[PDB]
């Protein structure tokens, strides 16, 4: 019904954004040149696309994206790839050189030269909106641009707009899998900014999605196109109720205020259920009950922690497709009655439910079966605290002897900022463990 | 601006050499510390850094390896 | 955009740089005249990293070729791919440094450093934004190690924010035909610690061993040793020339691998090294590459990582590869070789994957490992230096051209400090 702006930051954000837009345009029937053939549309008009596209050009749709990177390369791949014709070029922002995995570059030394341009481009996109819902930020905590420039951009958004929601789809460093030596410095240094300047952070880690690709899709050699496709399905499901009519629809703002029990306790674990191998999809009936049951298994979580080490504060289930509301209540009752699934006792209900009539669409590539029912769970749990403790432990192991700190300090950072971001993380740990106590 | 802080940090601990160890300025950002034109940085809390070797060092920590009279 | 300028100092520098320009132009499909005859637009998309566009669809490499003696200019110019450099970057002396660091740093190199700085300037504003200099040189004599290092002093003195890379061929005890190598190496490493962002130590003994027991060549010429270091030079810089699924950059490798500013000496390795026959008896697979990169026989320095502890590692892969494979192989190596990686760094590997592989191979990898194994080579150089220096052997050659007995003592204390600082991390 309303519209929101997506900001894709750094290489992970930009690459995830490519798949997300390949999914949206294919879901709305929009071709890679931005045209959309005149369908039947009995009644007059199609407001499905307005949430993510502007109509300007008499049959031309332009997406409400900003792509930003301190590095040209991946933006030049988008300017060259199949979807190069969607974005009007002024919104594909680009720096001269990257942060190069250094937060202090992407925040202090180098980000400050590109912020004045992206702020102008989002102020220009927001004025085109009749009513703004929120901001969808795609980034990664381990990168320099992703971590530092997104942290800076979040404080700029919070100052300029204030009360507009800001969803944040962040890639988190995996427990063991890690492609950079310095990820823990960049991922503690985001944390203050994601606490203070964000409303919902859906952290997702790559070794969890590799396990989903191995266990569920039978993919032997998965690559980032498959992983980014799974994030794109999460993001499409979260905003499905804003684009299509449903039996029980949930607004983005009402969805947060349902799921966030306290202002700081705002870090939902994301999940998607009917994700199975294109052959094994013949052998499964794929009804509501078993896709609800998939959402609560540790193997289906998009972060490497298992919920049995904690308690759910809240869940929401965003069902879409051919889901009858009477089945959902039975599935929720079964989940509540089933043990080994722990909810904190001071939330009696513990669930928000959303039902949408649009079934998920499948892009060409054969990674996924065409299924008539899907659910995205996302859930707020004190089990997330273990991912951050195992990471803050890695940060301490290095910081105990200043192991790379000269690269950050020399890029205009006081060494007290490391200790501040570290004790802030620890305070968030204590906040998440104290709400682990049943009253 | 930083010229006052670069002066201050060089001689709050006084130079004890028989000829004073050089910390003159040519212009902004270019200091001939000990007959070598370093590149100098600061931003906040007056933390002052030199671009050296594989990365960066503090201006005081640099002198603590480069003027013989700072060693003892 | 994101340009690099290449500098060759001495015969070793000149000969490595020649083979380096050979392999680069082969990668980009550049006619020895300077024309383009490739079949992909990705090469044109970053041809400007190492080349300048000239009229008539002609490309000139962004290189300078320097030494105090004119014999290697004629060879490089008349040799293969010789008529591609504009005949103004060749700036040569007339006497030579005679394997003496004094001639390189004070008497002959000092009178030619202006003529090379004026060409490095002329190359520096011809680019959108260069990010670093690559110096190719030997630590054997003045030539590369004193002239080509006065050069990095002056370059750092005027371009401090940029990256300095030096592919320093370090001397080895079992290969030398110079008797003054301990003096020249010790004097060179004295300033190389201050003036460089990252230094790749190579020695010819390891490149000979790799030819003898990995490529199965019984008579390896310098044309063959130079192939390996040129393939390393291409591998370490291939990320900013071709699209990749994960990206490195020179500044990326600097912050991921230099933990403390002094600890920037690195040992390369290259993964798909195979004999022309035995290549069909082996898999083109990431597990095989990854295990080969960590083999103590495959390192391009005579020190083995076995006696030391890895501080940081970079592995830049080239080819149509899957990150899950690299990630599990990296964990495999770090877990079952855990005694060989430092404990106070949890993750020691930095990964990059590039979609365009070297010619002729499906997959390749360049390894760069910072380790406390590098300091034993420096201990051997310091032992050879102090054996000659206590007798003041050959000292008159350097003394009569500018140094005093103080400078040698300063160099030996500061190289002793470098080995003390590397062994501090066990
Ligand atoms: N899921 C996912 N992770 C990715 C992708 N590309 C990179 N990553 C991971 O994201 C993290 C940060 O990498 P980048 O996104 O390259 O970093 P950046 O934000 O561009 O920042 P700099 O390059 O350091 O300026 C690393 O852990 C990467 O492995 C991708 O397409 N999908
Ligand atoms: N890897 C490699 N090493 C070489 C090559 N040619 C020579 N060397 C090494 O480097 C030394 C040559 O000295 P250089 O400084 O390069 O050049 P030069 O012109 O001989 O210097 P001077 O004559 O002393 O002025 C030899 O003793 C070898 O140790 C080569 O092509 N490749
Ligand atoms: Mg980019
Ligand atoms: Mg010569
Ligand atoms: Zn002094």
């Amino acid at each position: 019904m309303r519209e929101c702006i997506s900001i894709h930051v750094g290489q992970a954000g930009v690459q995830i954004g490519n798949a997300c837009w390949e999914l949206y345009c294919l879901e709305h029937g929009i071709q890679p040149d931005g045209q959309m053939p005149s369908d039947k549309t009995i009644g007059g008009g199609d407001d499905s696309f307005n949430t993510f596209f502007s109509e300007t050009g008499a049959g031309k749709h332009v997406p409400r994206a900003v792509f930003v990177d301190l590095e040209p390369t991946v933006i030049d791949e988008v300017r060259t790839g199949t979807y190069r014709q969607l974005f009007h070029p002024e919104q594909l922002i680009t720096g001269k050189e990257d942060a190069a995995n250094n937060y202090a570059r992407g925040h202090y030394t180098i980000g400050k030269e590109i912020i004045d341009l992206v702020l102008d481009r989002i102020r220009k996109l927001a004025d085109q909106c009749t009513g703004l819902q929120g901001f969808l930020v795609f980034h990664s905590f381990g990168g320099g641009t992703g971590s530092g420039f997104t942290s800076l951009l979040m404080e700029r958004l919070s100052v300029d707009y204030g009360k507009k929601s800001k969803l944040e789809f962040s890639i988190y460093p995996a427990p063991q899998v890690s492609t950079a030596v310095v990820e823990p410095y960049n991922s503690i240094l985001t944390t203050h900014t994601t606490l203070e300047h964000s409303d919902c952070a859906f952290m997702v880690d790559n070794e969890a999605i590799y396990d989903i690709c191995r266990r569920n899709l039978d993919i032997e050699r998965p690559t980032y196109t498959n992983l980014n496709r799974l994030i794109s399905q999460i993001v499409s499901s979260i905003t499905a109720s804003l684009r299509f009519d449903g039996a029980l629809n949930v607004d983005l703002t009402e969805f947060q205020t349902n799921l966030v029990p306290y202002p700081r306790i705002h870090f939902p674990l994301a999940t998607y259920a009917p994700v199975i191998s294109a052959e094994k999809a013949y052998h499964e009936q794929l009804s509501v009950a078993e896709i609800t049951n998939a959402c609560f298994e540790p193997a289906n979580q998009m972060v490497k922690c298992d919920p049995r080490h904690g308690k759910y504060m809240a869940c929401c289930l965003l069902y879409r497709g051919d889901v009858v509301p009477k089945d959902v209540n039975a599935a929720i009752a079964t989940i509540k009655t089933k043990r080994s699934i722990q909810f904190v006792d001071w939330c009696p209900t513990g669930f928000k439910v959303g039902i949408n009539y649009q079934p998920p669409t499948v892009v060409p590539g054969g990674d996924l079966a065409k299924v008539q029912r899907a659910v995205c769970m996302l859930s707020n749990t004190t089990a997330i605290a273990e991912a951050w403790a195992r990471l803050d432990h890695k940060f301490d192991l290095m910081y105990a002897k200043r192991a790379f700190v000269h690269w950050y300090v020399g890029e205009g950072m006081e060494e007290g900022e490391f200790s501040e971001a570290r004790e802030d993380m620890a305070a968030l740990e204590k906040d998440y463990e104290e709400v682990g106590v049943d009253s | 601006l930083l010229d006052d802080a670069v002066k201050r940090i060089s001689e709050d601990p006084p130079c004890k050499c028989p000829t004073k160890f050089c910390v003159e300025r040519l212009s902004q950002g270019r200091y001939r510390v000990g007959e070598k034109i370093l590149f100098i940085r600061m931003l906040h809390n007056k933390h002052v850094m030199v671009r050296v070797g594989g990365g960066w060092e503090t201006f005081a920590g640099y002198l603590l390896k480069h003027d013989p009279c700072r060693m003892l | 955009m994101r340009e690099i300028v290449h500098i060759q100092a001495g015969q070793c520098g000149n000969q490595i740089g020649a083979k380096f320009w050979e392999v680069i132009s082969d990668e980009h499909g550049i006619d020895p005249t300077g024309s383009y005859h490739g079949d992909s637009d990705l090469q044109l998309e970053r041809i400007n990293v190492y080349y300048n566009e000239a009229a008539g669809n002609k490309y000139v490499p962004r290189a300078i070729l320097v030494d105090l003696e004119p014999g290697t200019m004629d060879s490089v110019r008349s040799g293969p791919f010789g008529q591609i450099f504009r005949p103004d970057n060749f700036v040569f002396g007339q006497s030579g440094a005679g394997n003496n660091w004094a001639k390189g740093h004070y008497t002959e190199g000092a009178e030619l450093v202006d003529s090379v700085l004026d060409v490095v300037r002329k190359e520096s504003e011809s680019c959108d934004c260069l990010q670093g200099f690559q110096l190719t040189h030997s630590l054997g004599g003045g030539t590369g190690s004193g002239m080509g290092t006065l050069l990095i002093s002056k370059i750092r003195e005027e371009y401090p924010d940029r990256i300095m890379n030096t592919f320093s061929v370090v001397p080895s005890p079992k290969v030398s035909d110079t008797v003054v190598e301990p003096y020249n190496a010790t004097l060179s490493v004295h300033q190389l610690v201050e003036n460089t962002d990252e230094t790749y130590c190579i020695d010819n003994e390891a490149l000979y061993d790799i030819c003898f027991r990995t490529l199965k060549l019984t008579t390896p010429t310098y044309g063959d040793l130079n192939h390996l270091v040129s393939a390393t030079m291409s591998g370490v810089t291939t990320c900013l020339r071709f699209p990749g699924q994960l990206n490195a950059d020179l500044r990326k490798l600097a912050v991921n691998m230099v933990p403390f500013p002094r600890l920037h000496f690195f040992m390369p390795g290259f993964a798909p090294l195979t004999s022309r026959g035995s290549q069909q008896y082996r898999a083109l697979t990431v597990p095989e590459l990854t295990q080969q990169m960590f083999d103590a026989k495959n390192m391009m320095a005579a020190c083995d990582p076995r006696h030391g502890r890895y501080l940081t590692v970079a592995a830049v892969f080239r080819g149509r590869m899957s990150m899950k494979e690299v990630d599990e192989q990296m964990l495999n190596v770090q877990n079952k070789n855990s005694s060989y990686f430092v404990e106070w760094i949890p993750n020691n590997v930095k990964t990059a994957v590039c979609d365009i592989p070297p010619r002729g191979l499906k997959m390749s990898a360049t390894f760069i490992g910072n380790s406390t194994a590098i300091q034993e080579l420096f201990k051997r150089i310091s032992e050879q230096f102090t054996a000659m220096f206590r007798r003041k052997a050959f000292l008159h050659w350097y003394t009569g051209e500018g140094m005093d007995e103080m400078e040698f003592t300063e160099a030996e204390s500061n190289m002793n400090d470098l080995v003390s600082e590397y062994q501090q991390y066990q």
